[PDB]
């Protein structure tokens, strides 16, 4: 075990120490002489606790948003999509292969943004923005979030002009 | 004489540790029974469903809104009981057996447990003296005795508590020529129905007169599943005091397809699973 | 391809691209929306987008409605869609025009994303098969 | 349909050659509304469709 | 007050040190591109609640500061709302300015008692 | 007016039709209105869009309760009432019961 | 084999870890021995990162974790019944189970010495007559030889008497309660008469 | 306060007490 | 100790009625979980139960 | 120590037949998940697997 | 693996070449459907395994046509 019990243990209660003094003493070398076994401890960086089918578990990540981008140590793009009390379920843009168990993940602060601009006219992107028709990067460009808020009501007018598809069908 | 008969006893404790979804899960609660009324430091009543090794799962005979983990449930020492008597006669009542009519509390009366065993085979005997309800195409055609279960089923709006109403206010009629051993006494339990149709229905009943062999258990639309789903053992044990004591009782379980829909939306919440229409077995 | 971009999420690719690409597509068309110009945008197979939620749904171990879809497969689409709209005279007056294209299974309309996506545009324009063998091509019920 | 993609957009023509692919689809219980081969109808130029 | 323990779509947990809002009682999140807030739906026990969200939960950090307003969702009611448009929260959305409030008051509510019915159609 | 998931169009086109036909008025004579509309739109989570209703409720429930009036509750589809608890009932996990409603229906 | 019986029965899976070091510990009479070291285990817990580390972070493996608990636990009065236990729990990553082992030990030690920790709240500060007469009305409330370990308290709001809380169960013995118990029952009699 | 991350266990297995039952029980001389 | 064989039957001491288990499992640490020929409304969590 | 890649092939040492096993996910405790190329029949835990 | 379940029971029946002794097995799996629904899992399972086909109708069953072979 209960909880009215178990929060009466933040106070000492052993009122003796022959252990305490012992390991003490004890503890640092014994956890020394296995250091290159460990992995550096995470706070605000994350590595991955698990990964398949294209859902990386993430422990660690102390501030991610939920949406923002992260980024693996292979470079592969993640997002942030449930934010859990023990860990981080991102979802990997791409191949989960190279992305192995104990794979350091680095939050970006961005929330997943987009090439857009005059300069996107005429080319052919991923679902990302980045452009697979080779032709170059995406000039002419300023980012922009995916997740804005549609206009209010009061931000819109009533549908009056005609967009003509070309069909007689629909535009009859 | 209070005075000096008055021991403060010794009430077993719990805690609530995690509410929602119309169940609590209580800690302690050690000696509690299985089907208990506890009762909630909120005033809101429950029964000690699932006894479980660390926890008590209560379901909350009202609102759970009024409840917050670490609220104090106090055991009320035995299985869930609504008064039952001649006073309950007159009196609309919830599903827990108290009255929300606002005329007093039922004085007159005795508690009684809701989950009864019903009698056995040596306890009945055959079906002999006639229930007129007053609607002579049931009563020239489909003919109902005392001691009958006869299913009023039908449509959304086909009339079937006008047939339930007729066989209620046609008692009252009877029971003004009848000796005092031959008297039906009739009980109306509204599961699911609208407030509002429940009382015009009380209106109904105490401006033709026959509120006063009537009993009226609404747990309405409003009212928490469980309420929906105690009220049909509320009404049936306020109507079993006429059925044990020599009297004839006459019960109305209007919409048990809305009782039914009650205890699927309970066990649905225990994540039990679901049977045949998303029912449980 | 004056005028049109194309934001391609294709069926090799993961499926939080072939769920984002909507998203992409859309606030790339709602450049031209919010600086007066107008837009036009054509999500082919968002019966593919909710496809592709349902699995990073599903492996993320959410919930599931009906055909296993989660709770928010009706908020995915309807705050896709409501960002086509026609701004009033002080936002610039432009305007997003989209037209999603929902795959149905011998015409059950009454399927989950497609009675979402019923429910949440301005019409239809129904391409029965019976017709469009019937010589009427555009096969438009 | 993230399985069924990842191995069916390999099979392409590309720059470099060519792969004519023949792929014999079963549809259960003669259901084209099944998942399993509305899914495969996206990835294919000519559909044969053999009915019963 | 208390802090955001995870945040799972629409759906949050919110850990709460102290004492823990009621169920239905509404949750301002401290912190954020908008106003942002949170309807209680159940207790989950050790100490922390799983709300409900009115708006995007995208831009959420776990342990961002949110504050019980000890009440249910509280919206502007009396004459000074008609021929105003608001949300679910209270809030006006024509752009007019604020909603004269004769009171505010909360959204959820029990129904009128069996002796307040009025038993005539 | 409860708009329970309404399309922001339609909404802003009701909007503007209470203005013109004189049942919504702006400016200083907004008092003279007879309407008072809650909009939660179909781009909100369903969150809000489950409780739109019940605000929409409050509204009317101030004008019978205080006012003593007779009130019109204009809950434009019901049903998007239904689907929006039934899209909170299974972001909490709950089991759903028969069609694929929430087990509270 | 043959091991004592517990004195109260338990929950799974961390209370057993308990009820078996308990039959354990009574198997070798050190219950008060491994209680202490369990005592000292939660302030080591308590004192330093890299202890904790061992049992809350998942990249740790089982042979660095099962390796320093036995190499830093090799002496020092520490019995073998509390290192072979730490070595149990170190092998399956189930070294958090130590706070929660060590509550229900501390029941089950509470439980064989027949006692009772309670709560006593009076209005005033009690004398050495108020306290005597009330521990033999205490007493009462225990169903055996159980020895309540008297927990004093202050509370105003009390017009005179006791509340007694026994963390299980509490008797509101006070007057405060009896007059808004008399005022209850004195206004349901005059609805009725 | 650090040992709130110690407050639940965390449990790979589920018969973990005959592990411990295993390691105990030799414990007793 | 010594834990009843599956389909054997217990009974509950101190019940209203004659309420006879029936061992259906072994939950498995010491404890059988039962089914109940009559109704459990009424068990404390504590009732001693023998076996025949 | 070392997990191997998802996608990768193991070989079971000391089964009768070759059975090659596929990494399909990693589990997260030093575990990965792997689905066989051959039958499973025979596999004896803790017997050996060489990643290739 | 509910069809691995048939599939690797069914496969064994097989006409074995003249190097290995030329011996045959011929399998007749009973499949029964509810109310003619061979669009059921193990149905079309079964279905999809085997070569061939016996298929027995209820309504030519009481039409005197015994052997029911549609
Ligand atoms: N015998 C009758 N003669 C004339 N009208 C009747 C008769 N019985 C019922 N009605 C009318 O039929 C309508 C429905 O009756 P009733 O209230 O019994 O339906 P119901 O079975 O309660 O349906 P629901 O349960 O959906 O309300 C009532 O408005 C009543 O006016
Ligand atoms: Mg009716």
């Amino acid at each position: 075990a209960d909880a009215k019990a178990l929060d009466e243990l933040r106070k000492p209660k052993f009122s003796s120490k022959y252990l305490i003094q012992h390991v003490s003493q004890k503890l640092i070398p014994a956890v020394k002489e296995w250091e290159k076994s460990y992995q550096p401890p995470v706070i605000h960086l994350g590595r991955v606790l698990s990964v398949g089918d294209g859902i990386a578990r993430v422990y660690g990540l102390k501030s991610v948003q939920a949406g923002e981008l992260v980024c693996f140590d292979s470079g592969v793009k993640g997002m942030a999509l449930n934010l859990q009390a023990d860990h981080v379920g991102v979802v990997v843009f791409g191949n989960d292969s190279v992305i192995h168990q104990g794979d350091l993940v680095y939050r970006t602060g961005q929330i997943v943004n987009v090439p857009i601009g005059p300069g996107t006219l005429g080319r052919v992107t991923d679902g990302l923005g980045q452009p697979i028709d080779g032709k170059g990067p995406l000039t002419n460009v300023r980012s922009s979030l995916v997740e804005v808020k549609a206009p209010g009501i009061i931000a819109r007018q009533s549908v009056r002009e005609p967009l003509f598809t070309g069909v007689k069908a629909v535009d009859a | 004489e209070w005075e000096k008969s008055y021991q403060p006893p010794v009430i077993h404790l719990g805690r609530v540790l995690s509410v929602g979804d119309g169940i609590a899960r209580v800690y302690g609660l050690k000696s509690v029974q299985a089907g208990e009324l506890v009762c909630f430091d909120s005033g809101v009543k429950g029964m000690a469903l699932n006894l479980q090794a660390d926890h008590v799962g209560v379901v909350v005979f009202g609102n759970d809104s009024v409840i917050h983990q670490g609220d104090l449930v106090y055991r009320t020492g035995q299985i869930v009981n609504v008064p039952i008597g001649p006073g309950t006669l007159g009196r609309v009542t919830d599903g827990l057996g108290q009255p929300i009519d606002g005329k007093g509390p039922l004085t007159n009366v005795r508690s009684s447990l809701v989950e009864v065993k019903a009698p056995g085979i040596i306890a009945r005997q055959s079906v002999r003296e006639p229930l007129f309800t007053g609607v002579k195409a049931v009563d020239a055609l489909v003919p109902i005795g005392r001691g009958q279960r006869e299913l009023i089923i039908g449509d959304r709006q086909t009339g079937k508590t006008a047939v339930a109403i007729d066989a209620i206010i046609h008692q009252k009629n009877c029971n003004e020529q009848v000796p005092k051993a031959q008297r039906v006494y009739c009980v109306y339990v509204a599961v699911g129905q609208k407030r509002s149709t429940v009382a015009q229905l009380v209106k109904l009943f105490t401006q033709t007169g026959a509120m006063r062999y009537t009993i009226m258990v609404s747990a309405t639309a409003s009212d928490a599943a469980p309420l929906q789903f105690l009220a049909p053992y509320s009404g049936c044990a306020m109507a079993e005091y006429f059925r044990d004591t020599g009297k004839h009782g006459l019960i109305i379980y209007d919409d048990l397809s809305k009782q039914s829909v009650a205890y699927r939306q309970m066990s649905l919440l225990l994540r039990r699973p679901p049977g045949r229409e998303a029912f449980p077995g | 391809m004056r005028y049109t971009i194309m934001v391609s999420a294709t069926a090799s690719d993961a499926a939080p691209l072939q769920f984002l690409a909507p998203y992409s597509g859309c606030a790339m068309a709602e450049y031209f929306r919010d600086t007066g110009k107008h837009g036009l945008i054509i999500y082919d197979d968002l019966s593919k987008q909710s496809v592709a939620y349902r699995q990073m749904s599903l492996l993320l171990r959410r919930p599931p409605g009906r055909e296993a879809f989660p709770g928010d497969v009706f908020y995915l689409h309807s705050r896709l869609l409501e960002r086509a709209a026609k701004l009033s005279k002080e936002l610039g007056g432009g305007s997003l025009t989209a037209f999603p294209v929902i795959e149905t299974q011998a015409g059950d309309v009454s399927a989950y994303i497609a009675t979402n996506v019923i429910s949440i545009t301005d019409g239809q324009i129904f391409l029965e098969t019976e017709l469009f063998y019937k010589g009427i091509r555009p096969a438009l019920n | 349909a993230t399985d069924l993609g990842g191995l069916q957009e390999r099979i392409t023509t590309t720059t470099k050659g060519s792969i004519t692919s023949v792929q014999a689809v079963y549809v259960p219980a003669d259901d084209l509304t099944d998942p399993a081969p509305a899914t495969t109808f996206a990835h294919l130029d000519a559909t044969t469709v053999l009915s019963r | 007050a208390g802090y955001v323990s995870q945040v799972i779509g629409p759906v949050v947990d919110v850990r709460f040190d102290g004492e823990l809002p009621s169920i239905l009682s509404s949750l301002e999140v401290e912190g954020h591109s908008v106003r942002l807030v949170l309807e209680v739906a159940q207790h989950m026990g050790d100490n922390t609640v799983r709300c409900i969200a009115m708006d995007s939960t995208d831009g959420l950090v776990r342990g961002q500061k949110v504050v019980d307003t000890g009440s249910p969702i509280k919206v502007p009611v009396g004459r000074g709302t008609l021929g105003r448009i608001m949300n679910v929260i209270g809030e006006p959305v024509d752009e007019q300015g604020p909603i004269d409030a004769a009171d505010i008051w909360s959204i959820h509510r029990e129904a009128p008692e069996f002796t307040e019915q009025s038993t005539e159609q | 007016f409860a708009g329970v998931g309404e399309r922001t169009r339609e909404g802003n086109d009701l909007y503007r039709e209470m203005i013109e036909s004189g049942v919504i008025k702006l400016g200083a004579e907004r008092g003279n209105s007879k309407c008072t509309l809650v909009y939660g739109q179909m781009n909100e989570p369903p969150g809000a869009r489950a409780r739109v209703a019940l605000t929409g409720l409050t509204v009317a429930e101030y004008f019978r309760d205080i006012e003593g009036q007779d009130v019109l509750l204009f809950v434009d589809n019901i049903f998007r009432f239904t689907q929006a608890n039934s899209e909170v009932s299974a972001l909490l996990g709950r089991i759903p019961s028969a069609v694929g409603y929430q087990p509270t229906l | 084999l043959k091991l004592p019986t517990a004195p109260l029965q338990l929950s799974g899976t961390s209370a057993q870890i308990a009820t078996l070091l308990w039959q354990v510990a009574a198997k070798e009479n050190q219950l008060d021995k491994v209680q202490d070291e369990l005592y000292q285990f939660i302030e080591l817990f308590k004192q330093h990162s890299e202890l904790r580390r061992l049992a809350t972070d998942p990249f740790v493996p089982t042979l660095v974790r099962t390796k320093i608990i036995s190499s830093v636990l090799k002496d020092s009065g520490a019995s073998e019944i509390t290192k072979k236990l730490f070595e149990a729990l170190a092998d399956e990553g189930a070294l958090s189970a130590l706070l929660e082992v060590t509550v229900n030990y501390e029941e089950l030690m509470l439980a064989h010495k027949k006692e009772v920790y309670c709560t006593v709240i009076t209005a005033e500060p009690l004398d050495k007559l108020e306290r005597v007469e009330l521990t033999k009305k205490a007493e009462k409330f225990v169903d055996a030889g159980f020895k309540l370990v008297m927990q004093e308290k202050i509370d105003k709001k009390l017009l005179g008497g006791f509340v007694i809380e026994f963390s299980d169960r509490r008797v509101d013995m006070s007057t405060a309660k009896k007059v808004e118990e008399f005022n209850n029952f004195v206004n349901k009699l005059v609805l009725s008469i």
